């Protein structure tokens, strides 16, 4: 819902959407929400945010390096909730999307997961480890919840990978790093967000002309984070920095 | 779609990246073709003969079990080249990915011995092999990290993380994703993302069905029951297979206990874990109660995996095979009692299954039982620990 | 008199004190009634079977020899239990002293590895087993030691003289001559008064009869040479037993050359000492100007025997059989060439005989001959010596 | 030669003859030579002389170490042979008998070996690792320098090996410690002298009762040199004192 109305009103105003991803709880619980604050009021147009898990087969260094600060705090999934209660209690609009492992939306219950996610203001989910092969667990038990189950299609996606994402996908299709562009609007699949190197306002704009509805970033955010930890101010500052350069090239 | 059924009812599966699947897809398709090429097959049997040393010896052991009713024999994996059955499945995987058109391995370790298995089959089928391993691990052993150089391996030290294996799990992983093309990711055990655990299965079936034959050769029927250790399940499924089908063949895996299952120190989560999904596949799991995965324990470093095969848990749900665990302690007095009776020198992950099958013999001595004991590995790389055990015991 | 010839032409003998006549008489009479009883020889065989594995494997070597008319095969003794060929006549001569109704056995070792097979078996076959050791080898072969012990051998530190194995051999002649009614001495190589020199190599001949039928299946034709490490002369005997009928089959045998012949520092007796009369037999030996014993050197401890079995000495006076001598870098190039082409890790004995192949191979590679090396053991053992000369090479 | 007329007298004089056994060159050379004319001034009817040999097969603890004193000596087989022809151009008709190893009888040619012992004066050669089955070519050799060469009758001898011992040995037969005895000179074998662990002056007396000629003592003789070291003085005091007790035993 949250993402049909931004991709409305983006559209209007000719301009693709910026969304920044970060890990929740990285460095610190305190200093995450600070910072997701900060990335909103640079011109977020929606989040992606990672919950930390002990075992991410999908993300890099810099990603791996904010799960084990998120982890050296204390951070668990059920701190990640209640801070994501407190981020949509703040912003009513912005689409909310998490990046998730399967164990941790399996661990208690498919439904059960996608049960808190709708009740903390989630808007969407996406999980790593689950291919569109093994996806109708999880896209069944989000689209109950009304949470937009998102999907990855890579760049090598052959036509029935394409329809698969187009059918089963909601909220945006995640690209990864063109014509692909084209057959997905073919067959009615969300809006497309590229990520994966995305840290250049060059890039982002690339992205929208290529027909892309926007870009995401994280790595680019997360190392501004890693880089300033010894100073939080300096971080706030560098990150709404970012933050506005990435999104005034979405216009 | 897949060609094959990547579930064992509800375990198994193929929970990884999108990015990985066509390499998966790739995989199963090449091993499927692989299974039906009489070519393929004479070259594997070739090099199991004449390179590794199959058929292994079935050895009774007389002295064991004097004084009870139980016949003991012991499938001999610890003579096989390379000292444990790892060296079964690496030939046969290096040999899919020659016929995939690779010239590249990428696998990973923890103990060393599946890095040392891989370095030593891509040495004799000329591909470039990369090992990732934890820098934590590469520090305690030294050894098996030595062998992988000799043997023209690059063993790439990860320092992300606890340094633990999953980080170089993961670590192949990201680097296979983008050059599955020209390298296979030689998984190390019957787990993970379905085709391996089907094909390290039927990579490992020899062992099951060598024994058949030469246990049918030397007693002229089958065995009560097969016992063997449980790491990732690949010497068990290996022995296992062959006798699924005969009902009356018992069939026991043996996780290890630790220091004692009620410590929590232990690697038994097929009996005391919890299902979960990680490592490509939905399967039990030592793991907290949010979520996150536990860890594991176990004297035996190649019985400290966090997890099992979905094949494990499947015949375990069915009830066709039974899963126990062997505590540190009872490992350690079988390895001594092997060593001093028989004079072989067991892997102490090898000991855990000769430790509960002495307990099978001892509890019920006067039960007539016709025992086969899966020894996976010789134990010369065990004597340091068992050593520093003992004497800090004084 | 004598049952069977003491003497190889002018080598061999029985030079021991006249108190110990009497057990190699009994010793020579067990023997050749042994090898004319059926039941012997089955039971010697299912031992060898199923219980160290025989037969091994006849290895081709096809990356190593890339480029040249050169076919090599290793006979992979590296795949016997215990990771020697030791292995096989430890076994025979367990049985020959069961057969002469003795449950006790009395060894000596240096680089422990005779210590270690001879334990082995003892554990096995039922025998209370003792070995001698000079005190400064149980502190070198640290792991040897305790391999012993925990199948059970009684390891007795001898500190006498320059507690060198030397010390122990004799120690346990000495315990031997007053226990013999009860105890057999396990002398470790083809070497020793007759009748050991004949005993160690028929309980060794299958190396060579395997090889001869394998090569035969495998290439339709015999070698045109065998190639083996001489220490004491026990695996290089195995090998050429059956082969010195096929004149056409050339016998090398490769003595450790050490630092350079020239050095003074090596353990070539053969074609570099001097006819002597030590151990109770006359053959080549290290020694001084005045008779004294040197000592002799080589990388590998297993190859560090001052003296040479008798019969080697007479093949090679007769022409029959050829020898040379390969150095230490010689030995550890060929060590590591074998690690990185073949996935195998040989001992740095056995690395002696490969070194002089691979010679034979690079110094004429358009010369089209088949080979056969003896891979008399595996080099798990030797990863520690090499490791650290490469490191103090950077 | 020198056998026969000790012997012939000993005999006339109805006693048995007492002869200990030392290693030439312990703990040096100067001390070695005082140490054996104190055992010849105090009684002593003949000697039994050791070569220091590095693999010496067949000596005890107590033997062992005294080759060991005479090596870090730098005792060598010359220096053996240079300090024989002294004891001899001492003493005249007194016995000497070499315990040999077979590599230095054999090392530079048998025949010059027992010429050597002729020219030094030498009166027998105990080869102790050569059994009489290999003996031919050494007592060959010592017969033709007029050397008696001496063979160990172990206890357990059969009736075979007591011939051959009896036909083969000159000087005096080496009786490992009774009927032996008898049959020994019911093959007209040479005077038997009884040898191993005799220690005490009792054994001496019954090694002569059982009708040996006498008896043979070394381990006693030189565990005497080895715990007197630091004294030499002492060291020849007790020797005379026990070479002297031994003796007066076969009186
Ligand atoms: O959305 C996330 N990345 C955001 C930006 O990527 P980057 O800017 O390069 O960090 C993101 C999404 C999926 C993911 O798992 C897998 F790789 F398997 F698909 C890892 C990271
Ligand atoms: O004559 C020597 N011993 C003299 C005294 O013996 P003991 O008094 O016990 O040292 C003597 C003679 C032979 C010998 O070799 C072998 F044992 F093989 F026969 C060793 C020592
Ligand atoms: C690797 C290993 C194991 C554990 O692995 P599985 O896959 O569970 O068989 C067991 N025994 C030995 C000797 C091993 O090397
Ligand atoms: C003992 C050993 C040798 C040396 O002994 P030989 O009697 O000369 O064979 C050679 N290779 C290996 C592996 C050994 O263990
Ligand atoms: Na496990
Ligand atoms: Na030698």
């Amino acid at each position: 819902e949250r993402y049909e109305n931004l991709f409305a009103q983006l559209n209007d105003r000719r301009e693709g959407a910026f969304v920044p991803f970060v890990t929740l709880g990285d460095p610190g619980i305190e200093q995450s929400l600070k910072i997701i604050d900060t990335l909103i009021d640079a011109g977020a147009d929606a989040l992606e945010l990672g919950v930390p898990f002990s075992d991410p087969l999908a993300d890099g260094p810099t990603i791996q390096n904010a799960n084990l600060r998120a982890f050296a705090a204390g951070v668990t999934p059920a701190q990640c909730f209640e801070m994501l209660a407190l981020i949509r209690e703040k912003h009513p609009t912005i689409p909310i999307g998490l990046l998730m492992y399967a164990n941790l939306v399996f661990n208690n219950g498919i439904d059960a997961f996608y049960a808190r996610c709708e009740q903390v203001g989630v808007d969407s989910v996406l999980v790593a480890d689950v291919p569109v092969e093994e996806s109708a667990p999880f896209r069944q038990a989000a689209l109950r919840h009304n949470i937009a189950p998102i999907f990855i299609c890579p760049p090598n996606a052959d036509d029935d990978l394409l329809r698969q994402v187009a059918s089963y996908g909601r909220g945006y299709t995640y690209l990864l790093s063109h014509h692909l562009i084209e057959k997905l609007k073919e067959y009615h699949a969300a809006p497309a967000l590229q990520g994966f190197g995305i840290s250049s306002p060059e890039q982002v704009s690339a992205a929208v002309r290529a027909g892309a509805a926007g870009a995401i970033s994280g790595s680019a955010i997360v190392k501004i984070i890693e880089k300033n930890l010894a100073s939080p101010k300096q971080m706030l500052a560098e990150l709404r920095s970012f933050v506005s350069a990435m999104k005034a090239a979405s216009r | 779609t897949t060609l094959l059924n990547p579930y064992f009812g509800e375990f198994g599966g193929m929970y990884v990246p999108q990015i990985l699947m066509p390499a998966l897809n790739q995989l199963e398709e090449a091993f499927v073709r692989a299974q039906k090429d009489p070519e393929f097959q004479a070259q594997f049997a070739d090099l199991l003969k004449n390179y590794a040393g199959r058929p292994t010896a079935l050895t009774k052991c007389q002295n064991i079990t004097a004084g009870t009713r139980t016949t003991l024999y012991l499938k001999r994996e610890d003579l096989l080249h390379g000292g444990a059955h790892k060296t079964n499945q690496v030939l046969g995987q290096a040999l899919l990915a020659k016929r995939m058109g690779k010239s590249e391995i990428i696998a990973e370790t923890g103990a060393g011995q599946h890095g040392v298995a891989s370095a030593l089959a891509s040495a004799l089928l000329g591909l470039k092999c990369r090992i990732y391993m934890g820098a934590k691990d590469v520090e305690r052993q030294s050894p098996n990290v030595f062998r992988m150089r000799l043997m023209g391996a690059e063993v790439i030290p990860v320092h992300s993380g606890s340094a633990t294996l999953k980080d170089a799990c993961n670590e192949a992983l990201r680097d296979w994703s983008g050059s599955y093309e020209t390298a296979h990711y030689m998984l190390g055990t019957a787990a993970g993302p379905h085709p391996y655990p089907t094909i390290v299965r039927e990579f490992q079936r020899m062992i099951g069905e060598e024994t058949k034959a030469q246990i049918l050769d030397k007693e002229g029927r089958l065995p009560d029951a097969v016992i063997a250790c449980v790491g990732g399940g690949s010497n068990a499924i290996g022995m296992f297979a062959d006798f699924i089908n005969d009902t009356s063949v018992g069939l026991i895996g043996v996780e290890p206990g630790g220091h004692g299952i009620e410590t929590g120190e232990h690697g038994a989560p097929l009996k005391h874990g919890r299902v979960g999904i990680y490592f490509g596949m939905k399967a039990p799991m030592m793991q907290t109660a949010d979520g996150q995965i536990e860890e594991s324990y176990s004297i035996s470093a190649g019985l400290d995996f966090p997890s099992v095969g979905p094949q494990h848990a499947y015949l375990n749900s069915i009830g066709r095979a039974d899963y126990v665990s062997i505590t540190d302690d009872e490992a350690l007095e079988a390895f001594k009692t092997l060593c001093r009776h028989e004079g072989i020198i067991p892997a102490l992950e090898s000991s855990h299954a000769l430790a509960h099958a002495l307990k099978m013999m001892r509890e019920q001595p006067e039960k007539e039982q016709l025992l086969v004991v899966n020894l996976s590995g010789r134990g010369d790389k065990d004597i340091f620990t068992v050593h520093d055990i003992l004497k800090a015991r004084g």
